[PDB]
């Protein structure tokens, strides 16, 4: 039981991770194997729902 | 942000990717008694943490 | 699915059945880009303690 | 009956409530537990249709 | 459902059947953010008179 207090458990409720997706910002016109360092500055919002019984 | 103001506009396109990890196969950070839950009051809004480990 | 439909309603709400109960709670979210899109190695700060490493 | 006039009900017509749903401003990049204070300033419209018999 | 198509027309009309009356009504209306989006306490002031508290 965890010292914390509340319910152990060995298969909890999983992890759920988020991620905005990148998006490269007006690439070079002659090719270069460099990585990106540049991207569109961006986040993202929502709603979220949990139901638990 | 160009010069001393902030524009914000909608990006139809840009995606957001989201997994569960239900085979408990990376680092499991909750109940370490972390911040970033959602709000108690539901009128609130909640920023999502960051993932480490 | 669309730019001008809904995904889901709003669902706050808690029923008392007498033997079980459920508690559903919406929240709105938003979520930065962290590490500017890239992993990163972190580590404890040089002489800090060795219970803090 | 009303003092005003008019019908007395035990169930009247429901309160029709709505509300404008919360829309974040820029989050920073680093996480914060504290409440956003800033959102997109922003109104919605529309038409509204009452029939009755 | 769509962003370019209508989610209703526009009834205000009024139809007498000689026993009944149905009576449609439309409207345009404006819809701020009050309080930015949060609730208040709201009380009377200070040395308002005790009816008016």
């Amino acid at each position: 039981s965890p010292l914390m207090g509340g319910f152990g458990l060995k298969h909890p409720p999983p992890q759920i991770l988020i991620k905005n997706t990148p998006v490269p910002a007006n690439p070079s016109t002659t090719f270069s194997a460099a990585k990106f360092a540049s991207f569109i500055t961006q986040y993202s919002t929502g709603q979220v729902s949990v139901e638990i019984e | 942000q160009n010069d001393g103001t902030t524009t914000i506009a909608n990006n139809l396109t840009s995606t957001v990717q989201v997994f569960t990890d239900s085979e408990y196969q990376l680092p499991y950070v909750l109940g370490s008694a972390h911040q970033g839950c959602l709000p108690p009051f539901p009128a609130d809004v909640f920023m999502v943490p960051q993932y480490g480990y | 699915d669309g730019v001008g439909n809904s995904s889901g309603n709003w669902h706050c709400d808690s029923t008392w059945m007498g033997d079980r109960v459920i508690t559903t709670s919406t929240r709105t979210w938003a979520l930065p880009t962290y590490n500017n899109h890239l992993y990163k190695q972190i580590s404890s700060q040089s002489g800090a303690s060795n219970d803090n490493h």
